[PDB]
């Protein structure tokens, strides 16, 4: 499963950022420290549901032109081999596994248990939300949905829970092979105003602290270290600069390969000597 | 700690559970009670040499 | 995409939580456990026949950085004189960011030393190490 | 809340800057290893209320033009991560707080009571300027104000004292998650004259050791590292050159950010197994 | 070209594997042997007159990076209490990557002792010590 | 045996890549991260055994025109040494021995034995696949085939096996004189169009891993260490860019070199003094 | 390694027990006897003929930290003053702690000689010794 | 760990003292007694029969640090020259630091030994021998 | 054990117990080194321990000692 | 720590004197009582009715580096011929070396033993044993 990070990126960013900017509360916390002025004219531009002008991304070398007014230009960077294992091993599953996803469900009542349905073949469970399982509940996976004995749990018949659970997709065995790759990207934004800038970059470092809590970065992408560059005139041949303060982000994740086995050992035959 | 303290003698470590709704909280648990010395019967056998 | 099978714990997915407190700007944690392994040896082998366990030793430490408020002093889990004395055990817990379930938790710790440092170009750092009773992973799933 | 520097640096430099030029008194302790004809030259020029002179200071690629016959110029520089924490949890907290502020006030009589009051809701009280209250003052806060019980401090009703306070918000309580940041930031002073320029940097020494003293300084910006360079002539198409020496800053600042917590266990309930 | 005279071991042509499971993200493993030979020094004579084999001691170290599962704590191997009494032997192998041969295997292994690190800016780790009772290098071509 | 990287490069890239882009589904699992609409284009233009499209590979400085919609550029890169050892000695054979083969054979009857053939002649064998010869089966090697005795093994007339083996080429005993090599090789994806240039690394990267488990890889080119650059703008005179993001690999191998041995010594005499 | 293969009782498989409780806080316990053999000599040789047994001395000692409770001045196994005469005898096992089996048993126990000592920083250590008519090891087959 | 909750009695928690006064700078104490046992034999086997009591020996020491002022000497606890026949019995008893309850008293002390040390960088050191008549533990309960 | 062996002895059991012969013997071949005739007990002692392994000692007097069929 | 206020006598505040002159290179003292104490029993009971005392035992030790001036068979306090017949009684003090104020006293010493040793690179080591008549610690009060 070869990561993507530019493209994990922008996934993360356009969501998280609209609905940052769709609110004014969260943005007066972002942006406690900056002055009235600037943090008010940022505010009268980008922010709120009514805003007329809006923040743009995309990646480098476009053949279009990009809304200079204010924009979050990506490129991929450098990358590195860090770590290894031995065999380059990483680890051994017993089931075909993808995604590990997070989805919310209401308790079913069925007669000798009490059930919750998912949108996909449940595969291995992890958690449900505050529910330590006895084994006297006798806890257990059918296909795409998950059951629990009833008794001593009646009063939980509409109960409302989210479920953390991983894609199934075969029965077929296999080892992963892979290491451990160390990457930069690099992340920037623009504008032909200072100001703008400056509170362009902190909106960023913001939904990158978010980001420490997804799903996502705390599997896949892990170790953050963020590193700023000095404010610079990137463009210079016009009527006016582009001013932008570039910004470097690091990640550790794996390149995994699936190796699948044939190998079954099933019969076992002892036979002595015939001495 | 209790069992190191002598205060109960066994009890099923697997057989807790905890659920948590809202503000509420619901917990149940299991311990064997212990169990006093009631009844003895001996018989006796008489013999030669 | 995020296969779950291959993760590993860093220090982004990981909480060192006391009492419910979670302890702020903590740094590092180790941990030691000796079973005291010795072997046995007969007149007729230099090889040893068997393995056995004998003392179960097992200590933690914890480093932090000082705040000005709610440092190990002030929270009342460390002690400063004979005021240890009246300071009960204590269990400490590393939780799960991610899911909030337990990794692994320390029951009935006990202050062994208690170290702190003032440095001029640092910021001041402060080491704890324990001894605890048993150690446990479960509530786990 | 996300720090910026540069901000802090002009918040804290005009008023400082214009109250130190001010007085020659003050200016006469700065200079005093300087040369007689440099010392009193810049005092004639710049120092004193009636000074006809006026030194300026503003940020980098301004469209207008500055006073270069002396003035501060800052940009931003450098940022890098340094230390991180667990989970990046840097503190707990069971209140919404906002800044830390200093107040003067004199105590009010009340019948029961000697009470300071404040322009804000107090929160967490941190201290009043020399009282050690003990527990028979029975020290509380309500609201904006602060209080300590009469008998045996009788001699206070007209006491006048500072107090050390913190801005609440909210009642929410909630995590921090964040990191540290090791940021460099440039100052550099500009005049056609060399030995303006010396006197200038000099100058501004003296008000960076002053603001180890601040209360943003010691609570949110630390460990200060200066570093000079060599005198430059910054532009020489002209009909006179520009000299320089810049100056770089460095600071450890954390990125926090607000998690609020709504999970507030109240009830728990035991109920023993039916076997 | 692939000339097998002058081939050697590393770390992409090797397995660590136990009970047929391959451990996952293992980093090192070390392996120590002590024969304890003592010389026999007679009066007229301050050379050793000879070497003689007296006691069998060895350990093998292990360490990993902690998956999410599968830990040695989950997977039963290691202990972190009282259960380590209930913990019967094993047998660690190192097996070749290419063709499956066996390389070494040590028999009648038992845990010495357990270290973990919880660390801020890097991976977790953990490590193993084992002590074992015999080491063999059999099942080869 | 000195090891030319850039040709087994070259050896093992081409018969393997076409075999990935020949199906689909191995494509699926090394484009999972992917978006949709870049991973289906690429599917539709390259993968499949239908594919109009095609991919090529090609040394540096060519004289002729490469295929600049998706290619493979290779070119040989710097080299160093870092381990010795004493005599430059590295090992001593008493068979001239050649490469190491992979071959598959099914098992013969003869009358006191089973019988495997190989296309050469056998030299040392390393192993026949989970079979573990005991000494009663009393294992032997003959010319170019492999014999086992027939008792107590007669179910396996027919038996399907792989078998690993040497090249032998003469029984002139020799040492091996040489040292190792850490060389550094350098590869990198080429398009006008940067979306099939991640696409292409990606791909680039699975092989890497699948070679791995080579059997030239696992015995002559070991301890890989992978290094990507930043995607840059290769050509810029021309009607559009071309976009590529080089790669770096490193392998540790020996040079090595046969040195022949005619001293055998086969008599052996003893005198006495005549005193 | 395991509870229950090891073939040598180690300190932890075994349990001390009077009058049908535990010891609590025992460290150390040791049991001697003497068969008072002799051996005969005669004029015609130097060297023994026989060997005979001639009398029975047997005596067990046993360590103890003294808790706040349940000592044997606490507990009336052992007395200071005049009571001692009001003392019976009192037999000790030594149990086997998986299946409370016994292993060896003192008859007839009566006390000799009771040792304390009280120190800075060290653990309270009470001692005590019997002296005792049999010891016998039955119930085992 | 706790002052209250610790079940052992260590040095810290006891304190010792003497006619109403503690005694400062003690250091050590120990208590020995022989209950003058024996075994009774007769003919018709070897085996003893019956144990009995014969004679009660009961001693204490006790150490101490000389301080400037307090000493036994000073106090008149103790005595160096023919004063000795104008001393009276003395009891001694060891007490709980928590509560002054009574753990131990020894009644009808008695001096048999005096010792004392001077050194050149050591501390000076007293140690002194009693003699008793009865030792009781009772007030407990 | 010898308890449980029956060499050694606790109780009154001791006068229905024989002499015993005891040899020490060379590992590779089971040559005889050296051997104890007419051995009896003198005095059996055992010790418990917290964290150490249970040791027992015997001690046996014997009536002669031979080194012979070595050759 | 300072001088005057330490409560206890460390060998530096001691200082030994005989004579009217200070004892140069001192090293170690002890000095060592027997009352001579013994029980009194009955046939009514085996507990001791009373303790009485017998005799008055009374030794002290000094031990000293041989300097090559003053030492004792120099300074005369010890003899080694039959010199000693002409030596008489002395007496020996303790002293407390800020004022000069008296710690103990030993009345009528008379020598018993005497011990001298050489070494290669030890320093000369010159011991000496005194018996006395009778020790008294007065004039301090």
């Amino acid at each position: 499963a070869i990561t993507s990070v530019d493209s994990y990126l922008l996934s993360e960013i356009k969501p998280r950022l609209n609905t940052v900017l769709e609110n004014c509360y969260i943005i007066d916390e972002v942006l406690k420290d900056f002055d009235y002025q600037t943090r008010e004219s940022f505010k009268e531009a980008f922010c709120g549901k009514n805003a007329q002008h809006e923040v743009t991304v995309g990646f480098n070398f476009p053949k279009f032109k990009n809304n200079y007014e204010a924009h979050y230009l990506i490129q991929l960077g450098q990358g590195q081999e860090t770590k290894n294992s031995l065999g380059s091993i990483q680890s051994s599953y017993f089931e075909a596994t993808g995604d590990t996803l997070v989805e919310s469900s209401t308790a079913i009542r069925e007669d000798d248990k009490l059930v919750f349905t998912v949108s996909k073949p449940i595969g291995e469970l992890i958690k449900v939300e505050d529910i330590e399982f006895a084994k006297y509940d006798n806890l257990q996976v059918e296909g795409n949905k998950v059951s629990f004995k009833y008794q001593t749990n009646e009063d939980y018949e509409n109960y409302n829970a989210n479920i953390i659970f991983t894609e199934k997709k075969n029965d077929s065995k296999g080892l992963v092979k892979g290491f451990t790759v160390e990457e930069q990207v690099t992340v920037v934004g623009l504008s032909f105003n200072v100001d703008v800038a400056r509170c362009l970059d902190a909106v960023l470092k913001m939904i990158l602290i978010s980001m420490r809590d997804s799903i996502e970065e705390q599997q896949t992408f892990q170790l953050q270290n963020l590193s700023f560059g000095d404010i610079a005139p990137i463009i210079e041949d016009g009527d006016s600069m582009i001013f932008g303060r570039p910004t470097i982000i690091k990640y550790t994740s794996s390149l995994d390969l699936d190796y699948t086995i044939t190998q079954d050992i099933n019969k076992l035959t002892f036979k002595e000597r015939k001495d | 700690r209790k069992k190191r303290d002598n205060e109960i003698q066994d009890f099923p470590a697997e057989d807790v559970q905890v659920i948590v709704e809202g503000n509420e909280a619901r917990i149940s648990m299991t311990v064997y009670p212990i169990r006093s010395f009631k009844k003895i019967s001996v018989s006796l056998v008489y013999k030669q040499q | 995409a995020s296969e779950a099978k291959q993760t590993v714990h860093t220090g982004n997915t990981v909480l060192l939580m006391i009492k419910g407190k979670p302890v702020g700007r903590a740094q590092s944690a180790s941990g030691q456990r000796e079973y005291g392994t010795t072997g046995v040896y007969e007149i007729g082998s230099i090889m040893p026949q068997e393995h056995v366990y004998l003392r179960y030793e097992g200590t933690i430490t914890v480093e932090r950085l000082r705040m000005k408020k709610e440092n190990f002093a002030d929270l009342g889990y460390a002690s400063l004189g004979e005021e240890i004395l009246k300071k009960d055990i204590i269990d400490i817990l590393v939780v799960d960011n991610l899911t909030k379930q337990v990794i692994i938790s320390y029951h009935g710790c006990s202050a062994n030393n208690y170290n702190e440092t003032w440095q001029t170009n640092e910021i001041v750092t402060e080491e704890i190490e324990f001894s605890y009773l048993t150690a446990s992973d479960k509530a786990r799933t």
